[PDB]
Order: structure tokens, then sequence, then C-alpha cells
């Protein structure tokens, strides 16, 4: 999937990925900010 | 299919074999489609036959 | 039931190169990994090595990979220790373990009755016994003895009940001395590293 | 105005990032041209 955006001030901040998104497989989680980003894939039980 | 390396194999029953059973080990029998190349499934929900 | 058990105590002088003898029965002495484990006195546990008896495959700790070595018998289940060039400090309780079904391969699930090894140059010295406003109790001196596993019963084992035995004293000129004691009779101290057997009466 | 581009890629287990930044002109956004992305980010992690 290709991505792009032009908001200002970088308010988006990362992207999520799986194939079921509650907890019952593994899945992707990509979070951003000002000092360090955190890659982990792991079974996430993703909000709504 | 087009994997380059090396795999390494060996006997290993003097290791991970005991007279009781060695029940730490399992492995994927049902499933609803194929494996990926490198792709790991740890799902343990019941496959409906 | 299964057992396991070692050799008996030996106490020998440095270079000597002694051996320790391991039996175990009831199980398959072919697919459990056997091994012995080091305790210095005052310390702990020290890890040698362990054998699988179904063939020649050894493993041995870095700290240990020519120091001593491990083999055993599978024709007799009998496990074996040998030693060269012994030292001063090669001086510890030896406790021998298997595998067991309790967790994977290296874990250590049993364990022996342990052996001690004592390794000195006093070429081990005998004992000496001697007997001790009681009105009452009686008890037996033992002194000028080296080795440490000295045991002493009274009447032949007869008398257990009030029997009372008090740690041993390291004298100053270098030998140990204890006494026991039995609620109110010839007490028998036996020198096993010596087979010494001394019988005196109160 | 900043214009971001990304691009998430998995295939035979391995997840791929690229990512590009073009400054552009406030007139449209997404405006002709190539920008060519460069790879960042190249992991493993074998799920769906």
């Amino acid at each position: 999937v290709y991505f792009a955006s032009t908001e200002k001030s970088n308010i988006i901040r990362g992207w999520i990925f799986g194939t079921t998104l509650d907890s019952k497989t593994q899945s992707l989680l990509i979070v951003n900010n000002a000092t360090n980003v955190v890659i982990k894939v792991c079974e996430f039980q993703f909000c709504n | 299919d087009d994997f380059t390396g090396c795999v390494i194999a060996w006997n290993s029953n003097k290791l991970d074999s005991k007279p009781s059973g060695n029940y730490n080990y399992l492995y994927r029998l049902f499933r609803k489609s194929k494996l990926k190349p490198f792709e790991r499934d740890i799902s343990t929900e019941i496959y409906q036959a | 039931q299964m057992q396991l058990v070692q050799s008996g105590a030996e106490v020998k002088k440095p270079g000597e190169s002694l051996k320790i003898s391991c039996k175990g029965s009831g199980y398959t002495f072919s697919y459990y990994w056997i091994g012995w484990v080091r305790q210095m006195p005052g310390k702990g546990l020290e890890w040698m090595g362990i054998i699988y008896p179904g063939d020649s495959d050894t493993r041995y700790s870095p700290s240990f990979q020519g120091q001593v070595t491990i083999s055993a018998d599978k024709s007799i289940s009998t496990a074996y220790l040998h030693w060269s060039s012994l030292k001063a400090s090669d001086t510890a309780m030896y406790y021998c373990a298997r595998q067991g079904d309790l967790g994977d391969w290296i874990l250590l699930g049993y364990w022996g009755q342990g052996t001690l090894v004592t390794v000195s140059s006093a070429s081990t010295k005998g004992p000496s016994v001697f007997p001790l406003k009681s009105t009452a109790a009686l008890g037996c001196l033992v002194k000028d003895y080296f080795p440490e596993p000295v045991t002493v019963s009274w009447n032949s084992g007869a008398l257990t009940s009030g029997v009372h035995t008090f740690p041993a004293v390291l004298q100053s000129s270098g030998l140990y001395s204890l006494s026991s004691v039995v609620t109110v009779y010839i007490c028998n101290v036996n020198h096993k590293p010596s087979n010494t057997k001394v019988d005196k009466k109160v | 105005k900043n214009l971001r581009e990304f691009v998430f890629k998995n295939i035979d287990g391995y997840f791929k990032i690229y990512s590009k930044h073009t400054p552009i002109n406030l007139e449209r956004d997404l405006p002709q041209g190539f920008s060519a992305l460069e790879p960042l980010v190249d992991l493993p992690i074998g799920i769906n």
C-alpha cells in the first residue's frame, strides 16, 4: 500500500499492520514521535 | 524457490527426546491455507474441518 | 523404585589419582544424561560435566575440560570419575545427578547421596579415644584425628534414644576433637578412613 | 507546504519501507513529475 500525506506539523504519527487485529495473530505496530520510533510486532488488541 | 543459503540438520535424539515422551514440541497439522515463504502462524484456534 | 548411589568416601595424598564410581538402577541407563556436581566445603555447587550412557558423547564444563574426566559403562549401568595429579584444592563433596523425566535433558532431576573426597598430606593420622557431677548422662572423647568423617556409636548402635553428638573442634596443634554423649554403656568409635575401631566403656 | 510519501511492502516475510519527502507548492496536492523513494527500514516479520 502506497501511503502519502501532506498535513502540517506531522499530525500522523504511525501505522498499523495485521491480518485480524483482535489479538488472535501477530500484528505489526509502528509508533513515531519527535524523539524515537518504536517498531514492534505483537498480538495487540487494537481499539476502534 | 529462490532460497539462497544453507540448511543444517543433525540427529538430536539424545537431546530433544525422553523415554516418557517429549511432548513440548508441537506441529501444525490442519489449516485453511498453505503457508507463504518465511511465514509463521502461531494461532491455536480450533480448525473447522 | 529408581535408586541412585555412589561409592564410599576416600582420602588420598595429592597425586594418587583416586577413582569414584556410581551405581544406578530402576530405570533404563541408556537414555538419561548422568553427570556430577562438585561442591567444595564453604562454597556453592560447581558442575563439572555430564555423559550420555547410550554412546561415547560427553560434555564438560569449560573450567573442567582437563581437570577431571567422566566415563560410564552401559553394560553394568555404572559411572566413573577419574582424576590426575591431585592437588590440595581438589578436596570437595561430589554429588551425582541424572536427567529424569521432570524437565529437559540438561536439567538435573535426581541426586545421589554424596561422596566425600579429601586430599591432604597428613597420611591419615590415627585417632585416640578417651572417656569423659552428672547425677545423669555419660559420654566419650575423640582426639588426635585428622580426617573429618569420623563416626561414633554407642553399644554397637543398640542405643539411639537420648544419644547426642556435639560438633568437632579444631585444636591449635592442627587436629580435631569431638565428643558424643548419651542419656542414661560402651562408646564405639569407628575411624572409617583408617579402618580403626576402638571400643571404650565409661 | 511539504509532501511526505511512503511505501509499505511485505514479501516473503520481509517488510520493506520506502520514504522520501518533496516540498511542493500550495497550488494542489500530488503534482506531476517523478520522485523516487529511498529504502530506509527492512525487517522480517514473517506474519500475514
